[PDB]
């Protein structure tokens, strides 16, 4: 295989935090842009504005990260991630994973102290 | 170009973590002015671009830090 | 000077994709004295490299430059076709002249543990 | 013949690492089968001199994988392996790569190597710097996980099922109706071979002293 | 001699230098003698003719629901829990079917009565996840779980497949006499 698939870059690793975090910064601009191509493309429920907090709440999850190579890691599977979303090689079941909590509120008794969890022995 | 600046303090009113919608002046600083991140600075920055129908390449995006700088940057069509 | 090593178009021998080459002997022989001035230049005596490439070269460049014919040379060498053979040299050449800047005859750079090398004994 | 031929592998072997001493760690012969034991900041070089040499010519990479052992502080082993069919001779290369740090990729001298490593990165999560199309192969796509590493169970952690309500599948965790069973719980408590003879030839083991 | 280094007695063959294509002008046929084949069709009426020729000869097809094809008495279908003679279960709970299964379909309760003899209270096989390998057949020491040659048992539920210990002995009662007479022809060579 020569050429590359569309939106693929070859996987290649910085030396620094800055040339990372200015890369990172890219990538967030490529979901944010992307983002109204995947509520036509995957033919959500729900408005862009809820992809758009999700993909802020995703880079929420990892902003404290100190090391250099899980920084890495993290830029390349979310690469990845991008590269698989912006195709249609993923389909509406596998995109609505990173929606659980949005689509449906599964019934009562979601326990908070102790006595809840308890009375069907931490669930 | 009129009536420009209103339209991006429509846009930049609608978002969330300012307190002050009245302290968007013309030279308001993104981090400073406005208490915003990295990646609400270029979120806001996507959100003056999806408003026209242009598109903005990547050195012309991360230099964007005020609104001065999107009202210089505006008659690019 | 340039050289060429493969002809991709011409007649037909029996690996496809390479094709009869014309004059494959004068090649040959300035591809061999380009690897035999490069490996004199660069690489320092002691080592062990430069030392069987220059007694290979200088073996096989002796066969080449003491026969005449295509069919008896391609049987003295025993590698493959002359066209080919070609080929390879100028791959030992590629080769010998990355060599230079890779720097192989130095001690090595990255020392394993001591409990790398160790599966089920 | 086989008693010369493996002896010869050895001295094969001997040369290779007297040609390039500031690569190559190691090498192994066991039964015709030639290792050799380098570095991952080492890879390039010797398949570029595997490649080249004309002595040394195997031009085609079969099969590449890794094998983590999660007892060594550099987890994985990344083994490549080659076929010289000018020479008839098969070579064997292993480096290593933890979780997190890299290898670098040979795609730039191999073509068909760029399919292994992306599925040895798959199923292993080893990092090929310098490969273009570097993503996940023969997997489910939103899969989370490494599966064929020894953290991660054998039924894995999700399961399928249509949900009728969402009128799509749903991914959920594991349930099973009867439990994996392994019987592996139960081997041999005596030591099953013993240490067994050894095919080293006379010429290529230390001298005793007198 | 010595070989160049590099380079083997595995040499180019003798001939392995292939000619040079034929131009038109070596060419032992005529142009015209070549265009009556290429404008004729001179080997497609070949093709034509060979299924003409099969059209006037006697077909290989079967009748499925009144002839079964051949089959060995090696083959494997669903499986039967044998009995002995003078009447008696032979599974002696000796659980080595249970551990061999390459797809852990077996699942065996055994307990023990008074009598000190041993068998199983509750037998069952998945047959969703067996794969019919026959290792069962050739683990159990007393010959007690077999394959019958029966392949015609397609059910309509999930449930219907679950086989418990009860339908495996009524297979066993069923197929006797060509189960123990295919054991029996079977039993040299095992
Ligand atoms: S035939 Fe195979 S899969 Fe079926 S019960 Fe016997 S050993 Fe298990
Ligand atoms: S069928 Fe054979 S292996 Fe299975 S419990 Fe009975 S005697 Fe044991």
């Amino acid at each position: 295989a020569i050429i590359a698939t569309a939106f693929a870059e070859t996987v290649k690793f910085s030396g620094s935090k800055q040339e990372l975090q200015k890369r990172t910064l890219a990538l967030y601009r490529q979901f944010l842009r992307g983002a109204p191509t995947f509520a036509d493309l995957y033919e959500v429920q729900f408005s862009i504005p809820t992809i758009r907090t999700k993909i802020r709440q995703e880079f929420e999850r990892h902003r404290f990260v100190d090391d250099l190579s899980i920084q890495n890691v993290l830029y390349a599977k979310g690469h990845m991630e991008y590269q698989e979303c912006i195709n249609f090689w993923k389909q509406q079941a596998q995109f609505l994973k990173y929606f659980p909590e949005e689509d449906d509120i599964q019934g009562r008794h979601q326990p908070s102290n102790f006595v809840d969890k308890f009375l069907k022995n931490r669930a | 170009r009129p009536d420009a600046e209103k339209r991006i303090a429509a846009v930049l009113e609608s978002f969330d973590k300012i307190s002050n919608p009245a302290a968007i002046t013309p030279t308001a600083s993104f981090a400073k002015d406005l208490n915003l991140d990295s990646l609400d600075t270029v979120e806001v920055v996507v959100a003056i671009e999806e408003e026209f129908g242009i598109e903005i390449p990547d050195k012309e995006a991360d230099e964007i830090k005020s609104v001065n700088q999107a009202v210089e940057y505006i008659l690019a069509q | 000077q340039s050289v060429l090593v493969q002809m991709r178009e011409g007649t037909p021998i029996g690996l496809t994709g390479i094709y009869q080459h014309p004059n494959p002997r004068p090649a040959l022989i300035a591809l061999y004295e380009a690897t035999l001035k490069e490996l004199q230049d660069k690489h320092p005596k002691d080592s062990v490299y430069r030392q069987s490439i220059e007694n290979l070269t200088a073996h096989r460049k002796q066969i080449v430059e003491d026969n005449e014919v295509s069919e008896v040379i391609e049987n003295k060498i025993g590698a493959g076709l002359i066209e080919e053979v070609v080929i390879q040299a100028h791959e030992e050449l590629e080769l010998a002249k990355k060599m230079s800047e890779w720097k192989p005859w130095e001690e090595l750079e990255e020392k394993p543990l001591e409990d790398q090398w160790v599966y089920f004994n | 013949r086989y008693l010369q031929h493996v002896s010869d592998l050895h001295q094969y072997a001997k040369y290779i690492m007297a040609a390039l001493p500031k690569y190559i760690q190691g090498f192994s012969v066991w039964k015709d089968e030639l290792t050799l034991h380098v570095a991952p900041s080492a890879v390039i070089p010797v398949t570029t001199f595997l490649r080249d040499n004309t002595s040394t010519q195997y031009k085609s990479i079969i099969d590449i994988t890794a094998v983590d052992y999660p007892s060594r502080e550099n987890r994985f082993e990344v083994v490549y392996n080659f076929l010289s069919v000018r020479h008839n001779s098969r070579i064997r290369l292993k480096t290593y790569a933890t979780e997190v740090t890299p290898v670098p990729s040979i795609t730039c001298l191999y073509e068909g190597a760029n399919w292994f490593e992306r599925e040895a990165y798959d199923m292993y999560g080893v990092f090929f710097e310098g490969h273009p199309d570097l993503r996940r192969i023969m997997t489910d796509y939103g899969f989370e996980g490494h599966p064929l590493r020894k953290d991660f169970p054998l039924t894995g952690y999700t399961e399928v099922r249509w949900d009728e309500e969402k009128r799509r599948v749903v991914y959920e965790p594991l349930e099973l109706t009867q439990a994996f069973r392994n019987f592996s719980a139960g081997s041999t408590a005596w030591e099953p071979v013993g240490p067994g003879r050894d095919d080293r030839p006379d010429s290529f083991k230390l001298p005793t002293p007198k | 001699n010595i070989y160049a280094g590099g380079s083997a007695a595995a040499a180019p063959p003798a001939g392995f230098r292939i000619h040079r294509p034929a131009t038109w002008e070596e060419s032992e046929e005529g142009a015209l003698s070549k265009a009556t084949k290429y404008f004729l069709l001179a080997e497609m009426f070949r093709g034509l003719y060979v299924v003409l020729e099969q059209f006037f000869r006697a077909p290989y097809t079967i009748y499925y629901p009144f002839e079964k094809g051949p089959v060995s008495p090696r083959f494997r279908g669903e499986h039967a829990l044998r009995r002995y003679p003078s009447g008696e279960e032979r599974c002696i709970a000796c659980k080595l079917c249970e551990a061999i299964c390459p797809a852990l379909a077996i699942t065996i309760d055994a307990e023990e009565r008074i009598d000190g003899s041993r068998r199983t209270t509750k037998y069952d096989i998945d047959m969703t996840k067996c794969i019919y390998c026959g290792y069962c057949q050739e683990s159990c020491p007393v010959d007690a779980i077999v394959e019958t040659p029966n392949v015609e048992y397609a059910t309509e539920t999930r449930e219907e497949l679950l086989y418990n210990k009860e339908k495996l002995l009524a297979n066993g009662d069923k197929w006797e006499l060509e189960l123990q007479y295919a054991l029996d022809a079977d039993a040299p060579y095992r």
